[PDB]
C-alpha cells in the first residue's frame, strides 16, 4: 500500500534492486484511507469508519 | 515557524491559480461570443 | 456517455445556481424534503437537448 | 519561498496580458454593433 | 475579416491547453 495525499495526481514508486524470477505481474486498485484499517497493530484507534 | 509563511504563500499561489481558472473561463466565453457574433 | 449544454459557444447560456433553479415550483419543498412551497410557473433549469 | 514569488510574478503578468486581450477584444463588438 | 478571426483564434485557443498544463502543475506543487 502507498499513500496519495488529497488532491494529488501522480504516484511515483520504486524498488531499489530486486530479483524478478517467477514474478507473475502487477495487479492494482485505489482505496480511501478512511475506508481501510492498519493491521499488525492489534487494535486501530484511528479506524473510525465501519 | 516556517509553516505559517509556507502556508501563506501556498495560499497566495492557490488564490492566483483560482484567479487564472476563473478568469480564463471569462476569455474563452468572450472569444467564443465574438466568434459567434461574427458567425 | 451524456450530452450537456455548451457553456462556452452558446450565446444564451446563463449559470443558474441551485437556490435559483426551479422546476415543479408550487409542487415541492424549497431545497428540502419539507412540505410543498411556491407557485406554478414555467421551469427554468434544465435546457432542452 | 523565493521561487513561489517567481511564479506569482509571472502569474500576475499573465493575468495582465489576458485582461488586456479581453478588454481590447470586446471593443470589436462595440465597433461591429455600431456598424449594425 | 473571418480569416484574421481564425488567426486570432489560433493564438487565443492555444492558451487553453497552456492554462490547463499550468493549472495542473500548480496542483502538483502543493504536497509532499
Amino acid at each position: 500500500l502507498y499513500p496519495i495525499p488529497a488532491k494529488a495526481t501522480n504516484v511515483p514508486i520504486s524498488i531499489p534492486s530486486r530479483n524478478w524470477a517467477a514474478f507473475r505481474g502487477w495487479s492494482f486498485t485505489r482505496l480511501k484511507t478512511k475506508e481501510t484499517p492498519s493491521l499488525g497493530s492489534g487494535f486501530d484507534p484511528y479506524f473510525v469508519y465501519s | 515557524p516556517s509553516s505559517i509563511i509556507a502556508e501563506e504563500k501556498l495560499l497566495a499561489l492557490l488564490a492566483e491559480l483560482e484567479a487564472l481558472s476563473r478568469q480564463l473561463a471569462a476569455l474563452t466565453q468572450q472569444v467564443s461570443e465574438l466568434r459567434e457574433q461574427q458567425q | 456517455s451524456r450530452q450537456v449544454v455548451d457553456e462556452i459557444n452558446y450565446k444564451d447560456y446563463k449559470a443558474v445556481t441551485l437556490p435559483f433553479q426551479h422546476n415543479n415550483s408550487g409542487f415541492t419543498g424549497y431545497l428540502a424534503p419539507t412540505m410543498r412551497q411556491g407557485q406554478p410557473y414555467p421551469a427554468n433549469f434544465p435546457y432542452p437537448l
